């Protein structure tokens, strides 16, 4: 028979503790970085999580997209994890779900991440299973052909939030170069679409030099001996098509839209390589962020600003910082003039209490960012991919250390570069596109 | 059995090579391969695998099969400058299809079904 | 056939032993302050960011009908401010600490709960504890929700899903505690006032009906000197208004039955077929959390919902009978739900109704050891993956304390789900599926959805 | 003003540059001016069948002259390669100039 023990009674004695207790390590575990013969870079952390968190990070994304392989990025998102060369899609699909492992794919506008995580018990499992699915994915045309339309509504799902079209227009009209390329295309784009586009694109990003393998909660030795023969990878090393901040203005039309959108920009000089930079356009973006509902039915009311979301974006040399307003139709240009003028009323000066909220709130969402194993790893993958090295420590210390001077030459230096304005709606209340690039001077 | 069985395998070898000579010479006649002979109504494998195809192998495979149902209407054969050129052994079909069985025997041995049906109609 | 690629995996199941992960596990040290209020930690060797808040053992089913809805207005009225601070000095009391304020109600339990660094559980505790027992409760900010509130009620503003489990509830609890929503009707928003917010706080939220449990970067005995200073005033027992008394006096009742919401132009079909469950300290809850998890879930987002090792979600995705869909397991003091939901559309209803019957039907005969093996091996490592994240952490801690009045070893639960096996999911899904009524909940398109009748049919078989 | 368009599928780029007609359709001699204008910015008339004139950038050219009351529209479109707009803005000044 069954077990027939109440929940709330302590189950029989026969319950033995065969874990046995004892030892945490005495030191916080840090970052581990060695390159393999092939010039693949491994950086793994360990944790006291018991989860294992595998990401394998390759540059490219959309600034690796060419106009005949536009929307590959979001493809191969979908179609990935999909039949290889050992391994049929039932296979693998059996083998991830055997031992309660997830995997996803992930696209960025520099770079495309895929991982598996999994138990620290079934972390071999999901290193091969993760190295087979990136290294030898056989990219098959009935597979590719029958997920476009899962790969067309998403897009289309995506398109319908205002905010990732303004981001798209955003990064476009910021940039000239590969960071311009846009992530989120048009469903219209991936019509005439095959496995042959998807092999070109995965060719054109795949090189030995342009891969890290991050990982969490596992021991780095280990890590480097059984992904020594696993990643293998050859191929020629893609020239970069880098990018230069150039700004200006452009205007995306939605004749039934009830709310007017009004995006705001400037580039965060330096990149992610810069920590004072970097640590300085989070500070900014945390100070922008005027309506941050951080309790249950908040009732912040502003006079023109429906809805207000500031960003901060850090590549590989550059990046931008900013913030984007909605409001109504007919309000736009005190929309304008009011993101216009908060950041002038941010150069003048910021005062002490608003300097330490701020960077206590950047500090809570660079800690809380990297709280969880999956989030760790991704972390580790994006700033060894970017810069070559992971240190979050210097990040908070960074913020920590940051003065209101600091801040305020910041916003100084960052208003004497251009700017760039983008709108989304219909556009019957967009005053000068001319006297709005002049009002910063 | 396995002292008579590894030379046995030669002589199916011979007789498969024989076979196919005589099918051949007799499908040449009517344009068709080999591969035409295969019905998506009797067989759910050969309709998995034809879905699998490119839309110009099918475009071809159609065309060959009213081709041969019109010479057959006709009682007729293929003139001999088309008939000269016929290759009844092309394969369009054979590796696609081995891998939809492949896949087939594979979900079978974890007591898996196929996930595909008969072809249904009304 | 590569030598790297094809070792140590392999997709045929296999009984997993998931002793070595529970070394690691950290362990949770609970004490009882004299008002009955228990304070409970787990401390996560390396963390930074620590979440912290109260679990109360009380809800909208120890309301009455005249004042049903006092306990969702509760989480909008507790943040307008208190008689210490204002609205503005919260504001920037709670911003200066880099988080977030949350509050969840439930049906028989509520959550106010924060998610702080590590340096700030002082602060988050003297704000929780200044939220909860010293709110103004001002007139004109009832006065101010009360119109937000019943504005959404005539727009209809509500989730489809949210709709159908709630209209579930209440056909399946009919004349039961239970069978109440949280929010309420549209008279008692009407006509609600300070005093039943006060007499609804002073009778439910006593002393041993409250756990304060933290997790992440905490100390336990600061944290005891802590709650010691500041929940102290909380208020004890009365023998006459404990959980278990009143869980006695009005117990509930589970009816067979059927309800359908029916819309003139929906484009979608929203259905719930629910059986009766089992509580929280029932000894078969544990197969049921197996067998929800051998039923699975599935949305169409998924382009490998072909593959998957669950016969409902193969029949499902293989057939395109739903847009999504996913099996629930819900349990209560003294009763529960156990079925599926899914979302389709008009014309796939019966189809998704048969697949959905004759998947929970089977399991009562046909039960394969590979199933059973993979779905405990997938619960474990589900339950492993809560550990990962401290909010999930803080609310097993406050709910196991709540539900079970104490706080269970993993070592318990994986030999609770260990001993599992196909004989004991047959002998559960017998009980509590086979030849028994249903409830049966529907919202949008849902003409042709079938009657009670039909589904009532199906849940025996002839032909055994 | 000015202002922009978004277009997923646009095999072209299309540049749109217009002024004032001063008085609308109520002067008669500036509408008259406003129409020979148009037709001087008519660069490839189709005045026989199958002629092939050849412009450097320009792929179309499609000058216009709106006489509303009180207030008109002259001005001219003006088509071209997606990699050579500017190049486009460019001719147009040119020719404007
Ligand atoms: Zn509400």
């Amino acid at each position: 028979g069954g077990g027939r023990v109440e929940v709330p009674l302590s189950e029989k004695l026969p319950a033995v503790t065969e874990p046995p207790r004892t030892s945490t390590p005495a030191t916080k575990p840090i970052v581990q970085t060695s390159s393999l013969r092939s010039g693949v870079k491994v950086a793994s952390i360990n944790t006291v999580s018991p989860i294992s968190s595998l990401v394998l990070f390759v540059e490219g994304g959309a600034a690796a997209e060419t106009p005949a392989t536009a929307g590959a990025s979001k493809v191969l998102e979908v179609a990935a994890f999909k039949a290889t060369a050992n391994r049929s899609t039932f296979r693998l699909t059996r083998e991830l779900e055997k031992i309660g492992a997830t995997s996803f794919a992930r696209a960025g506008r520099d770079h495309v991440a895929f991982g598996v995580d999994a138990t620290r018990l079934n972390q071999l499992e999901a290193l091969e299973i993760l190295a087979d699915a990136v290294v030898n994915a056989r990219y098959t045309y009935w597979e590719v052909r029958d997920s476009l339309d899962a790969v067309k509504e998403q897009l289309a799902a995506q398109l319908r939030n205002p905010l990732t079209a303004v981001n798209e227009v955003l990064h476009r009209t910021a940039f000239e170069g590969g960071l311009g390329h846009s992530l989120v295309v048009d469903p219209s784009v991936v019509d005439g679409f095959t496995n042959e586009t998807l092999k070109e694109y995965v060719h054109s990003i795949m090189a030995p030099s342009r891969v890290v393998l991050a990982a969490s909660g596992v021991d780095h030795a280990e890590l480097t001996a059984l992904a020594t023969p696993l990643l293998n990878l050859h191929g020629n090393a893609h020239p970069a098509p880098q990018s230069r901040y150039v700004g200006g203005a452009m205007n995306i039309i939605a004749p039934t839209s009830s709310l007017t959108y009004v995006g705001l920009a400037f580039e965060a000089k330096g990149g992610a390589g810069d920590i004072k930079s970097s640590a300085a356009a989070s500070v900014v973006k945390a100070l922008l962020d005027e309506a941050r509902p951080t309790m249950p039915y908040q009732r912040k009311e502003h006079e023109v600003f429906t809805s207000v979301n500031p960003f901060a974006f850090a590549y590989k040399g550059t990046g931008l910082v900013g913030v984007v307003a909605s409001g109504a139709p007919g309000k736009a240009g005190k929309v304008v003039d009011a993101l216009t003028a908060k950041v002038q009323s941010l150069a003048k000066g910021v005062t002490d209490v608003q300097l330490a909220t701020a960077k206590n709130m950047a500090l809570g969402e660079l800690r809380a960012s990297v709280a969880t194993a999956p989030g760790l790893a991704a972390a580790v993958g994006s700033s060894v991919l970017a810069t070559g090295k992971f240190s979050a420590n210097e990040v908070a210390a960074a913020l920590s250390g940051l003065t209101a001077a600091d801040v305020t030459s910041y916003v100084n230096a960052m208003i004497k570069t251009a700017p760039t304005f983008v709108t989304y709606g219909n556009l019957s209340s967009l005053p000068r596109v001319d006297s709005i690039a002049k009002r910063f001077a | 059995t396995s002292l008579l069985k590894q030379v046995a395998l030669p002589v199916f070898n011979s007789l498969a090579t024989t076979y196919r000579s005589v099918v051949g010479a007799k499908l040449a006649k009517y344009g068709l391969r080999f591969d035409d002979l295969q019905d998506p109504l009797k067989d759910e494998d050969v309709a998995e695998a034809l879905r699998r195809l490119p839309p110009d192998v099918v475009v071809a495979r159609n065309c060959r099969l009213r081709r041969a149902l019109d010479l057959s209407c006709k009682h007729e054969a293929l003139p001999k400058d088309l008939l000269e050129k016929q290759t009844p052994e092309l394969s369009y079909l054979q590796d696609v299809l081995n891998e939809v069985r492949a896949e087939r025997r594979e979900r079978a041995q974890l007591g898996a079904p196929a996930p595909y049906t008969r072809i249904y109609y009304d | 056939d590569a030598n790297p690629f094809l070792r140590f995996s392999n997709p045929r199941p296999s009984p997993i032993d998931h002793t070595p992960l529970l070394s690691t596990l950290p362990e949770t040290r609970i004490t009882t302050l004299p008002n009955g209020l228990r304070v409970a930690t787990e401390a996560i060797p390396f963390a930074e960011t620590t979440t912290l808040g109260i679990w109360i053992n009380s809800g909208s089913r120890f309301e009455t009908d005249a004042n049903n809805g006092v306990a969702h207005f509760l989480e909008h009225i507790l943040f307008k401010g208190t008689k210490n601070r204002s609205v503005k000095e919260l504001e920037v009391e709670v911003e200066n600490m880099g988080g977030q304020l949350n509050a969840y109600t439930g049906r028989e339990q509520t959550c106010y709960y924060a998610k702080v660094m590590g340096k700030d559980v002082g602060k988050a505790v003297n704000i929780l504890s200044d939220i909860l027992l010293n709110s103004n409760l001002d007139a004109r900010a009832i006065d101010k929700e009360r119109d937000v509130i019943l504005r959404e009620m005539e727009e209809v503003n509500k989730q489809t899903s949210e709709l159908v489990f709630d209209h579930l509830h209440a056909t399946a609890f009919q004349y039961s505690p239970l069978g109440r929503t949280i929010l309420g009707p549209v008279e008692n928003i009407k006509s609600i006032n300070r005093d039943q917010l006060v007499e609804y706080m002073k009778t439910h939220y006593r002393g041993p009906r409250m756990v304060l449990a933290a997790a992440g970067a905490v100390n336990h005995d600061e944290l005891v000197k802590l709650a010691s200073d500041a929940f102290g005033s909380v208020p004890d027992e009365d023998a006459a208004t404990s959980v278990r008394s009143l869980l006695v006096k009005e117990p509930s009742r589970f009816t067979g039955s059927y309800v359908h919401d029916r819309f003139p132009d929906a484009s979608e079909c929203c259905m719930a077929v629910a059986f009766k469950g089992a509580s929280w300290t029932d000894p078969d809850s544990i197969p049921l959390m197996v067998m929800q998890t051998m039923l699975g879930g599935w949305d169409k987002n998924s382009t490998v919902g072909k593959h998957s090792s669950s016969a409902l979600v193969q029949t499902v995705a293989t057939e395109g009978l739903a847009d999504a869909f996913m099996a629930f397991n819900t349990n209560y003091h003294d009763t529960g739900l156990f079925g599926v939901y899914g979302v389709t559309d008009r014309d796939r209803s019966e189809d998704f109704a048969y697949a959905i019957m004759s998947n929970l039907t089977r399991m009562c005969f046909e039960v394969r050891d590979a199933d059973v093996a993979r779905a405990k091996n997938q619960l474990k490592a589900s339950l492993m993956f809560f550990q990962d994240s401290t909010h999930h952490v803080a609310e097993s801690i406050g709910r196991e304390l709540l539900v079970y009045g104490r706080r269970i070893p993993k070592a318990e639960m994986f030999a609770r789900i260990d001993a599992v096996d196909a004989n004991a999911i047959r002998a559960v899904a017998d009980r509590f599926i086979y030849d028994q009524d249903m409830a049966v909940a529907s919202a949008g398109d849902v003409q042709f959805v079938p009657d009670y009748n039909w589904f009532r049919r199906r849940s025996y078989w002839l032909r055994y």
